[PDB]
């Protein structure tokens, strides 16, 4: 192989390389602050589903 | 002139006018909580794959 084939056969391994490590900084600043403060997709343990509740008239006013 | 009800009569559902307005809160309930924002847009490949350790896959 020519020079100037791996030389840029380098460059384009470099790019991939590169764009995966800037992610998985990425990815473990993400986490770590979706963990934190609960506001996104991941760590979103579930609450009580509010269609659970009936709104019906009970047998006694005060509810 | 008093007509005693007949079976059933006086356990119907009726209606009833009134001025008094219904009440806007009446379990005196907070603002709720925002919701969490919504994650919407195209789906995409995931970018060069899983990117677990030396997988190009
Ligand atoms: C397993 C073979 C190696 C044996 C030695 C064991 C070494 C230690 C094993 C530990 C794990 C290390 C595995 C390293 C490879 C995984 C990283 C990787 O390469 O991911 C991408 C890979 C496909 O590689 P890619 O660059 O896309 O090449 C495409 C060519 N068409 O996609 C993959 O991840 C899957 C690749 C697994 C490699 C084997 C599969 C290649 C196809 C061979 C199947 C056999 C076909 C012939 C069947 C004969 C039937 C009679």
């Amino acid at each position: 192989d020519g020079p100037e084939k791996n030389y840029e056969r380098t460059m384009a391994i470099l790019q991939i390389e590169a764009e995966k490590a800037e992610l998985r900084l990425k990815e473990l600043e993400v986490r770590r602050l979706m963990r934190a403060r609960g506001d996104g997709p991941w760590f979103h343990y579930p609450t009580i589903d509010k269609e659970l509740i009936d709104h019906s008239p009970k047998a006694t006013p005060d509810n | 002139g008093w007509v005693r009800p007949d079976l059933g009569d006086l356990s119907k559902v009726t209606k009833v006018k009134t001025d008094r307005p219904l009440p806007e809160n009446p379990y005196h309930s907070r603002a709720r909580p925002e919701p969490n924002p919504e994650v919407e847009g195209d789906l995409k490949p995931a970018r060069h794959g899983s990117r677990l350790f030396f997988w190009t896959m």
